[PDB]
RNA sequence: GUGAAGAGGGAAACAACCCAGACCGCCAGCUAAGGUCCCAAAGUCAUGGUUAAGUGGGAAACGAUGUGGGAAGGCCCAGAC
RNA sequence: CGAUGUCGGCUCAUCACAUCCUGGGGCUGAAGUAGGUCCCAAGGGUAUGGCUGUUCGCCAUUUAAAGUGGUACGCGAGCUG
RNA sequence: UGCUGAAAGCAUCUAAGCACGAAACUUGCCCCGAGAUGAGUUCUCCCUGACUCCUUGAGAGUCCUGAAGGAACGUUGAAGA
């Protein structure tokens, strides 16, 4: 199914042969079903969950009902995951980090870091223009962003300066390294979108 | 095959065929004579 | 039109019945069903079979004498049951049959393990060699068309696998 | 002397349904277009909504002549670089059978305000129940 | 001949093409070109055929047991193809 | 003509298919390897240098390939000159 | 490329019918996405006081109550012009 997790930076595990394989240290906490959604009302299967735990002013009134619904403490924001038909789970159970000990590789998604901002040379490998050669006013701009009068229009999609970053972005099938149970962690093999302290949602690799 | 424009019955044994619209000229002897098209 | 005006004869112990355009078939070897087509005309008359063209229909001669020509083998494939020898020319080329799934080893890294869709009862007297039988000509003609796909003669030595009645056409080096 | 035109308020509206199993697309599609824009009714005003609302269930079952089944094809550019994306008559029922009548009565209505007015009248349908049994919508061929 | 110096209806849009020459008004009727299932006024008109290619709704040499009409020309009861 | 900045390069591209590579096929004077030609296929990919303002071209060395064209012989209120 | 099979005693992949068949096409993978005005669904939360007036209209008031929640303000950020 999957589960959602803050990211705790990054390490690496130096295995006895040699080999130090960087790893994300993701914290896994309780996971717990806040609700399940059915073909009956909601024309899909599917679960609800939530982790962490917010001060109770800070949950607002139609939020800390929603809780008391299923029975559980108000964890800080909420997420969903589709049910694959076979596997069933009911409001109020906590599902654990002890989901991904059988798995082998993971796609894990999460919040990109923002860069504000960005120009077309950074944004989408746009190349500088030649440094000097007698160039005026034009190192790092664009260049040509069309035709002439035969579209008389710019393209749509064509690649512009903008916001970069601060979107969310998945990475595939990255190797579980290991599963800790007891601390609450599940280390991965790479890098994660995102800062420490940013939730990811990690779950198991579709591409199989 | 070929896809000629001026499909014809080059040997004996070759035969025309319209399939799908297309006039074909299937061979039994030579598959040199197969061709397509016109 | 020729073919058309000539009954099918029904032997002894052949069920068969028309439902509207949807004819059914059944005897010893299997029970087949066939769907006509609309533009043809169906019906029993004496002990043979008849054919006839529909009025007002373009087309009809051409439609019947089919339904005549498919009924005629319908008829012979539940009496009889048809049959087609496959033989499998060259060296380190086997075949072995285990329950309705044919075991081709046809010089590939991977033994080829051949289905048989619907009732086709396959067997082989030699280890290269496939005589397969069973009630439709087209379920055992397209079947024989596949185990032939999967490697067809090649026009040199005649290695891969022929029909049995099949002349092969091989050349010379140049 | 100032002659007659259908004012809005005083509009009394149908309610139809239409079962379009192996009905010809455009023929019905006409036929539905005509009802919609308030044709056959005596007081027809060209800038007035006074056709019915109509309900075509049973889409998907919809006939068509020919080789139009695979051969009519319906083009669409996505507005984008160079996005043209075609969907054979196939094609189209395999995914939204909606979209074909739909489509089929569109072209047929005016352009314009008035037009999408008319349009929002017509309600398609795939499967053969319909969840306006509360307006009594009465049988129509 | 038309435009130039001529509006109006038609030919999708289209000075010169087809129809036709605006003195002004009317919420009257008959017709021209061109049209009459829907966009959009009027035939889902009548009868007899053709077309299966979406031809109609761009094109040639040449190619083809497509498919309709015809007018002829090669054989039978010694039974031809 | 009371001004539509004309070659080449850079930056940025986009479409066509008459396909250079990669994918699927027919024939072959196709043993295999490698071709030859033809057919369908536009998803993606498609050199760096020397010389010259060059486009092109020749040459050196790579590459699976180093495609042919349209886009004001694309792109100067984007650069160069 | 075939299978069965006429029209056309046969023959032939097709006219009924039936299987295969590619980086193309539709999904599958990632992202945005109910302003999808056709504005979908689920879930939770909050408001349960009176009087006038008239053209008794989806009306206009007059005090009284001000909720859920939001915004504003502050400290700010691996968010940001
Ligand atoms: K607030
Ligand atoms: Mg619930
Ligand atoms: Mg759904
Ligand atoms: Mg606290
Ligand atoms: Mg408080
Ligand atoms: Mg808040
Ligand atoms: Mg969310
Ligand atoms: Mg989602
Ligand atoms: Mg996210
Ligand atoms: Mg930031
Ligand atoms: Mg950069
Ligand atoms: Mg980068
Ligand atoms: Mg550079
Ligand atoms: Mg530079
Ligand atoms: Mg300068
Ligand atoms: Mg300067
Ligand atoms: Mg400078
Ligand atoms: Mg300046
Ligand atoms: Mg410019
Ligand atoms: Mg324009
Ligand atoms: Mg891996
Ligand atoms: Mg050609
Ligand atoms: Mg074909
Ligand atoms: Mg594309
Ligand atoms: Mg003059
Ligand atoms: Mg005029
Ligand atoms: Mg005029
Ligand atoms: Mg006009
Ligand atoms: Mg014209
Ligand atoms: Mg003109
Ligand atoms: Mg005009
Ligand atoms: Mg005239
Ligand atoms: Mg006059
Ligand atoms: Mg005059
Ligand atoms: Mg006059
Ligand atoms: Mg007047
Ligand atoms: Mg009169
Ligand atoms: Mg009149
Ligand atoms: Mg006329
Ligand atoms: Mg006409
Ligand atoms: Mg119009
Ligand atoms: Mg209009
Ligand atoms: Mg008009
Ligand atoms: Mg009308
Ligand atoms: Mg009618
Ligand atoms: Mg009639
Ligand atoms: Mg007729
Ligand atoms: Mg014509
Ligand atoms: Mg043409
Ligand atoms: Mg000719
Ligand atoms: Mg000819
Ligand atoms: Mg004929
Ligand atoms: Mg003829
Ligand atoms: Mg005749
Ligand atoms: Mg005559
Ligand atoms: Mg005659
Ligand atoms: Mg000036
Ligand atoms: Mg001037
Ligand atoms: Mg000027
Ligand atoms: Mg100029
Ligand atoms: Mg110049
Ligand atoms: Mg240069
Ligand atoms: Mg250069
Ligand atoms: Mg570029
Ligand atoms: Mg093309
Ligand atoms: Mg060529
Ligand atoms: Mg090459
Ligand atoms: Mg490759
Ligand atoms: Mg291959
Ligand atoms: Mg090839
Ligand atoms: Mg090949
Ligand atoms: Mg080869
Ligand atoms: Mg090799
Ligand atoms: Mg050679
Ligand atoms: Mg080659
Ligand atoms: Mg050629
Ligand atoms: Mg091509
Ligand atoms: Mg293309
Ligand atoms: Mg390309
Ligand atoms: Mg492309
Ligand atoms: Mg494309
Ligand atoms: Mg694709
Ligand atoms: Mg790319
Ligand atoms: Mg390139
Ligand atoms: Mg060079
Ligand atoms: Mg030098
Ligand atoms: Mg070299
Ligand atoms: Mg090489
Ligand atoms: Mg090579
Ligand atoms: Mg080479
Ligand atoms: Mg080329
Ligand atoms: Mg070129
Ligand atoms: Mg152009
Ligand atoms: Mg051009
Ligand atoms: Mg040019
Ligand atoms: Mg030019
Ligand atoms: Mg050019
Ligand atoms: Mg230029
Ligand atoms: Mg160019
Ligand atoms: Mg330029
Ligand atoms: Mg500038
Ligand atoms: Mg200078
Ligand atoms: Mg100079
Ligand atoms: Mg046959
Ligand atoms: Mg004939
Ligand atoms: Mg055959
Ligand atoms: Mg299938
Ligand atoms: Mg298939
Ligand atoms: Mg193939
Ligand atoms: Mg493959
Ligand atoms: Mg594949
Ligand atoms: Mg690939
Ligand atoms: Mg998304
Ligand atoms: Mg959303
Ligand atoms: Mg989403
Ligand atoms: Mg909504
Ligand atoms: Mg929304
Ligand atoms: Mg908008
Ligand atoms: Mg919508
Ligand atoms: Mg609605
Ligand atoms: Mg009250
Ligand atoms: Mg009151
Ligand atoms: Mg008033
Ligand atoms: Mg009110
Ligand atoms: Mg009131
Ligand atoms: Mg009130
Ligand atoms: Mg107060
Ligand atoms: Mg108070
Ligand atoms: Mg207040
Ligand atoms: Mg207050
Ligand atoms: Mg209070
Ligand atoms: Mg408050
Ligand atoms: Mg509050
Ligand atoms: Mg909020
Ligand atoms: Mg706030
Ligand atoms: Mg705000
Ligand atoms: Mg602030
Ligand atoms: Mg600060
Ligand atoms: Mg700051």
């Amino acid at each position: 199914i999957g589960l959602v997790g803050k990211k705790v930076g990054m390490t690496r595990i130096f295995t006895e042969d040699g080999v130090s394989i960087p790893v994300t240290v993701i914290e896994v906490e309780a996971n717990r079903v806040t609700q399940v959604k059915d073909l009956a009302n909601d024309g899909y299967r599917a679960i609800q969950v939530t982790t962490g735990a917010k001060k109770a002013n800070r949950v607002t009134k139609p939020e800390a009902g929603h809780f008391a619904k299923a029975g559980v403490e108000a964890g800080r924001g909420l997420w969903e995951f589709r049910l694959a038909e076979g596997e069933e789970f009911t409001v109020g159970q906590s599902i654990s980090v002890e989901l991904f000990a059988d798995v082998k590789k993971v796609d894990v998604t999460g919040t990109s870091k923002g860069k504000g901002f960005a120009g077309t040379v950074k944004r989408w490998n746009f190349r500088t223009q030649d440094a000097t050669h007698g160039n005026s006013l034009s190192h790092r701009v664009p260049g040509s962003i069309g035709q002439n009068q035969t579209p008389g229009k710019v393209f749509k999609g064509k690649k512009m300066a903008g916001q970069m970053g601060n979107e969310r972005v998945t990475v595939q099938s990255l190797d579980v390294v290991r599963v800790d149970a007891e601390r609450n962690l599940l280390l991965v093999k790479g890098a994660v979108p995102g800062a420490t302290g940013s939730d990811l949602i990690v779950k198991p690799a579709v591409k199989a | 095959m070929k896809v000629r424009a001026s499909v014809k019955k080059l040997c004996r044994n070759c035969k025309i065929v319209k399939r799908d619209g297309v006039i074909r000229v299937i061979c039994s002897a030579e598959p040199k004579h197969k061709q397509r098209q016109g | 039109s020729r073919v058309a005006k000539a009954p099918v004869v029904v032997p002894a112990g052949v069920d068969v019945k028309i439902n509207g355009q949807v004819i059914t078939i059944k005897g010893k070897n299997g029970e087949l069903t066939r769907t006509l087509n609309d533009a043809v005309e169906v019906k029993h008359a004496d002990n043979t079979l008849t054919f006839g063209p529909r009025d007002g229909y373009a087309d009809g001669w051409a439609q019947a004498g089919t339904a005549r020509a498919l009924l005629n083998s319908m008829v012979i494939g539940v009496t009889e049951g048809f049959t087609k020898k496959l033989q499998l020319v060259g060296v380190g080329y086997r075949a072995a049959v285990k329950g309705n799934v044919i075991n081709l080893s046809l010089g590939f890294s991977h033994p080829v393990d051949h289905q048989l869709p619907a009732g086709i009862t396959a067997e082989c007297p030699t280890q290269t060699e496939i005589v397969l039988k069973g009630a439709d000509k087209q379920v055992i003609g397209q079947v024989a068309a596949d185990l032939r796909a999967y490697r067809r003669p090649e026009p040199y030595k005649g290695k891969g696998v022929r029909y049995a009645d099949e002349v092969v056409r091989t050349k010379e080096a140049k | 002397m100032k002659t007659f035109t259908a004012k809005p308020e005083t509009v009394k509206r149908d309610w139809y349904v239409v079962d379009a199993t192996g009905k010809t697309l455009g023929r019905l599609a006409t036929e539905l277009a005509r009802r919609l824009r308030g044709k056959h009714k005596a007081e027809y005003t060209p800038h007035v909504d006074t056709g019915d609302y109509i309900i075509v269930l049973n889409a998907d079952k919809v006939a068509v002549t020919g080789n139009k089944r695979t051969d009519k094809v319906y083009y669409h550019h996505t507005g984008h670089i160079g996005g043209i994306k075609q969907a054979t008559f196939e094609e189209m029922i395999a995914r939204r059978p909606e979209r074909v009548i739909e489509i089929a009565v569109k072209g047929m209505l005016p352009k314009g305000p008035l037009g999408r007015a008319m349009f929002r009248k017509l309600k398609v349908y795939a499967g053969n129940e319909h969840n306006h049994a509360a307006q009594q919508p009465q049988v129509l061929d």
